[PDB]
């Protein structure tokens, strides 16, 4: 799968 | 404080090979993808329905130094892996689950 | 979704023996105790300042079947342990951290 | 030459939780305490009557650098731990047994 | 009798991430692909030039039960993996190398 | 330490 | 990489 | 348990 | 390219103790000895007929630094060990197989 | 109660290969042989003077089911192995020490 | 080495 | 067993 980080 | 997200990793056999189906906390099929909007954890629980004695050995990354995931932890029975994501570095990473099996000595990978 | 709580496990040496000091996400000293009000995770990060090569090997419970904690996961470098708490069974449990050290072959326990 | 002392660690379940009962070479219940008057070894044999697949993983000490016990050795099947005590440093130490179980991923501790 | 083929797995860092370059017994760059025309073995030697303490942990397959590779063996220092291929089942399989690293607790995968 | 569960 | 078996 | 060393 | 040689390690019990019988790719009994005339591998497959849960743990040498064998690899299920022999150093080495068993905590050695 | 016997396993390199020299509690060279006249333990301490990073991995027996030794225990740092001998079965057994090394992936055996 | 058991 | 290397 994919992890997207929005800080 | 952060958020804790929970995904079930269902593995079945179709035409003699593993198929990974992710489910969310609502019991819905999903891609197992997570958007992280603050520091927290992602927990993957293995539901092996293959009869091939699958156990997580870790989580593999082609770009392991990209800083998106800080760390991986694994339970002693291989039924859980957890990701720590402190969400300081913005961007996207992809990974594959890595599993052992009791039928042979080859490791098993999710396709994506 | 659940909550993710983060505690730092600082270990120092005083009079030649380990002292465990817990810090919270604010940098405050605390007891490392957690109240769980919904399903989630607790993450303990080791900060070994002892020079004795400490590494987590797990989390020990005198009442391991009480259902308060569902599972323990550990990183491969022994620097993190995480607890899964689905918060279905009400009540209280106590545990001690279990660590290896490079000075001798005795395991190390937090006092409580 | 030294002395070799042998204690059986019986573990039963009472109200769903483990109870540790030590027996000596006479079959008498005791506290599992040993007075060491010369260099030697102490051998603890696990008798797991819990059905929870207990295995020793080590012996834990809150004061692991006190020099009372020199070393711990463990059998590959987790059924035995042995302590080496060269009895050079006078004094008292306390420890708890540390065990894995097959019901969950929490480690098990003797209460004292 | 069978044939034994030898591939070197060179890993370098480019823009902070691993790059896998396979070399053959002539010192030529290749894709690390092997055609098997009789029963035998394939040996992969790690040459880690990353400074990230890479070690093989195994060889991962999305179709681990396809019978193309019979088994995987690994050296205790993680510098070699070997594949046994008895070449009874015709067809093609793809795999990725799986490695640990000393910088973090994420596993490392070759891209293909 | 101690964990208290309030469900 | 890829392994091709020709038996 | 407890170990007492008397050297 | 090198050669890949395959020996089956049959272990039976006679008078309550293990007996090692090597077979070659023709099904003939042999001594399990290999002459190496170019770089290659030797693969030993365990056929445990003892009921004592034997698994390879490695290959032991009284002269481990003699350069005859470059490396040993082992499968995760203990059913295979492979030797890498680059055949640069001329001469002779002897080794014994090392196995674990499920009856007791003693390791098992082939007699030669 | 039983007796506890202590032997030091000194390993040096001579002509590039290991030499095992046993010493007793008096500092005398001996063969490392033990006569057991009642139930007890034998403790072997490794003194590696080879620079090859030797560590005990176990104790190997060609006749592991002969009942002379009941069990083997090993310390986590590989510096100690201990034998439990309950001295119920009369007779003689021979064994070889099994060690890992950091120079290569071959296991090391004492010659007898 | 060798262990001799005399019970 | 024994391995004999002839280079």
């Amino acid at each position: 799968p994919q992890i997207i980080n929005r800080p | 404080q952060g958020l804790a997200q929970f995904i079930k990793v269902n593995v079945t056999l179709e035409n003699g090979e593993p198929v990974f189906i992710y489910t969310d906390a609502n019991g819905q099929v999903c891609q197992g993808d997570i958007t992280v909007t603050q520091a927290g954890t992602i927990t993957y629980l293995l539901n092996d329905q293959t009869l091939k004695g699958l156990k997580f050995v870790g989580v593999g990354f082609v770009t392991p130094f990209d800083g998106i995931i800080d760390a991986v932890t694994i339970s002693s029975d291989g039924m859980l892996v957890q990701l720590v994501d402190l969400d300081k570095t913005p961007g996207t990473t992809a990974f594959q689950f890595v599993l052992s099996n009791t039928a042979n000595t080859l490791l098993v990978l999710s396709p994506d």
